């Protein structure tokens, strides 16, 4: 994550100095660090104290919504917003049959 | 009519745990309280079922680590996942 941002600097240095006939070579622009275009992937209640054939419909939809790697409703995505580790965090009083 | 005064094998489902109770007193009196017998029921059959298939997923349970007959059954099939 962080150390990528060396690398391509000079990488670019290198090519510069190389060819006499290099012209113009960007600069990456600040904004796209200010304002997220490079990353897009970044009411809540405890589910043990509701009723079963309701319990069964929520995890199923939460949990769909919990793999892209963001919330859902009662299993959260645990912040991190970086590199190749995500945990989630379903409700630990949820039943122990369905939870595992 | 007030009905025929039920046999010992048509009396069940109430006499069945009626007669484990009687069964179990007259264990604990034989013994002089050196045994301590737990609740038959708590769990019943479908809790028990859950418990032990829970086994099968691959993580131990309740009765797990890594009706007094019903451990009898239990162990046979408690074996197989742990």
């Amino acid at each position: 994550l962080q150390q990528s941002l060396e690398l391509k600097r000079k990488m670019l240095r290198d090519k510069q100095n190389k060819k006499n006939s290099g012209q113009h070579l960007p600069i990456f622009p600040a904004w796209v660090y200010e304002r997220p275009a490079l990353i897009g992937d970044f009411t809540a209640l405890p589910i043990g104290t509701l009723p079963l054939a309701s319990q069964e419909s929520a995890v199923v939809e939460d949990l769909l919504y919990v793999l892209v790697g963001v919330d859902g409703r009662y299993v959260s995505a645990q912040p991190l917003a970086g590199r190749q580790s995500r945990t989630f965090l379903v409700d630990p009083n949820l039943d122990l049959s369905i939870r595992e | 009519g007030h009905r025929e005064e039920p046999y010992l094998t048509e009396a069940g489902r109430d006499a069945f745990d009626k007669f484990c109770r009687l069964h179990q007193g007259e264990l604990q009196l034989l013994a002089g309280g050196v045994l301590q017998a737990p609740q038959p029921v708590l769990v019943k059959e479908c809790e028990l079922v859950k418990d032990v298939l829970n086994v099968l997923i691959g993580v131990v349970s309740a009765t797990f680590s890594l009706p007094e007959s019903i451990s009898s059954l239990l162990s046979e099939v408690a074996e197989y996942g742990t």
